[PDB]
């Protein structure tokens, strides 16, 4: 969704 | 969580390509953001996930990491490029008794960058002692200007009679003078008493590992 | 434009109550997270929180949490930062911030957007007027050519003072420097003028210093020393 923040590859979060 | 660290200053001739670093224990599976900011002004973002750079930032700034490492890289370096630059990632954790995730942005220290755009300059320093104004109303201040100087960095150590004296010791930032070259100033409270009876007060610069002392005593 | 503006710049006593905002306008004010950023003058950037607009889901630094209060008004496209009770450890400048989602290749996010900052200032020191000192002419070339002279202009409050040399008729060889904040919590500045050491028999300096909030005009004629 547009809330996403990724963190790093392969982890996002919302 | 983890604490990034960052070298507090980074030194580049004109031309010639710069580089700043940025340790964290989890820089290596995390992105990292750069942000720069000029004395005064609120800070510009110039990359993001490492290496991508946002619209308008010029190709000769990249982004890069290695191990826990990040770097950015500044080449063809000019004097606007001077001030300070920070990096910046995040921590991802969950409560051990729940609660979601738990997100932290976390910001280097800082470091700031000097491009040497002209040749070494010595500071000149002049040392005022407190004005009969100044003691009539029972004060006393020393004042210590520094000037014609570069690069713009400098460190202040006062001694009273042959002592160091750090406490009511207040001192400048440098500042840019009009001839391009810069001055600072550091300031040391005492009482009249103190001043009067100690034989001697003295201002010691340092610029470049050299320094550059002046001292006074009462009239 | 797509930009942040924030409230303006206020001086506080301790344990005084607080709320700046952060007004949003050129994009989807409740999709995008907001962030604050604290800044201490001379220092690094401190983390205090993010906030989605769309929901208000929160997260907030150890350092700041139950200290202050990130809230946001969607109806405005205002996002708010608020203190309960204010200490002298919450004196700094505040950003706000808004964390854009880059839909590309592969997502990540970046502060793109800052505000211009609120300066806040909590302090229990009273609006006052310096005291203005002459700083007697001083050999500065090597008694070759040149003497340093100049005004020192201590203990006032707040920021800022303004420093002229003679009405302003005086320019050339001039330096007004930042002002130093004393462990009292008042500031202390010097203007200082480099001038030809045979003029110092000759020519006149007065230094005029004006501190409006305390409407302090002041005058001082600076002479050789004896």
């Amino acid at each position: 969704t547009k809330k996403g923040i990724a963190i790093g590859p392969g982890r996002t979060l919302y | 969580s983890y604490d990034l660290t960052q070298p507090p200053s980074v030194s580049v001739s004109p031309g010639q390509t710069a580089s700043i670093s940025c340790s964290g224990d989890k820089l290596d599976d995390k992105y990292v953001s750069w942000y720069y900011q000029r004395p005064g002004q609120s800070p510009v973002l110039l990359m993001y996930q490492d290496f991508k750079r946002p619209s308008g930032i010029p190709e000769r700034l990249s982004g890069s990491k290695s191990g826990k490492t990040a770097t950015l890289t500044i080449s063809g370096t000019q004097s606007l490029d001077e001030g300070d630059y920070y990096c910046q990632a995040w921590d991802a954790s969950t409560g051990v008794s729940g609660g979601g995730t738990k997100l932290t942005v976390l910001f280097g220290d800082g470091t700031r960058l000097t491009v040497l755009g002209q040749p070494k300059a010595a500071p000149s320093v002049t040392l005022f002692p407190p004005s009969s104004e100044e003691l009539q109303a029972n004060k006393a201040t020393l004042v210590c200007l520094i000037s014609d100087f570069y690069p713009g960095a400098v460190t202040v150590a006062w001694k009273a009679d042959s002592s160091p004296v750090k406490a009511g010791v207040e001192t400048t930032t440098p500042s840019k003078q009009s001839n391009n070259k810069y001055a600072a100033s550091s300031y040391l409270s005492l009482t009249p008493e103190q001043w009067k009876s100690h034989k001697s007060y003295s201002c010691q610069v340092t610029h470049e590992g050299s320094t550059v002392e002046k001292t006074v005593a009462p009239t | 434009e797509v930009q942040l503006v924030e409230s303006g710049g206020e001086v506080k006593q301790p344990g005084q109550s607080l709320k700046i905002s952060c007004k949003s306008s050129g994009y989807n004010f409740l999709d995008s997270w907001i962030g604050w950023v604290r800044q201490i003058p001379g220092k690094g950037l401190e983390w205090i929180g993010i906030i989605y607009p769309d929901d208000s889901d929160a997260h907030y630094s150890p350092s700041f949490e139950g200290q202050v209060t990130m809230s946001v008004d969607k109806s405005i496209s205002t996002a708010y930062l608020q203190w309960t009770t204010l200490q002298a450890s919450d004196t700094g400048k505040y950003f706000c911030t808004r964390l854009y989602l880059f839909e590309g290749a592969q997502s990540s996010n970046a502060f793109d957007l800052w505000g211009q900052g609120t300066m806040i200032l909590v302090s229990s020191g009273t609006t006052k007027g310096p005291s203005v000192f002459p700083l007697a002419p001083s050999s500065k070339s090597t008694s070759g050519g040149t003497a340093a002279l100049g005004c020192l202009v201590k203990d006032y409050f707040p920021e800022p003072v303004t420093v002229s040399w003679n009405s302003g008729a005086l320019t050339s060889g001039v330096h007004t420097f930042p002002a130093v904040l004393q462990s009292s919590g008042l500031y202390s500045l010097s203007s200082v003028v480099t001038v030809p050491s045979s003029s110092l028999g000759t020519q006149t300096y007065i230094c005029n210093v004006n501190h409006k909030p305390s409407n302090t005009k002041v005058d001082k004629k600076v002479e050789p020393k004896s």
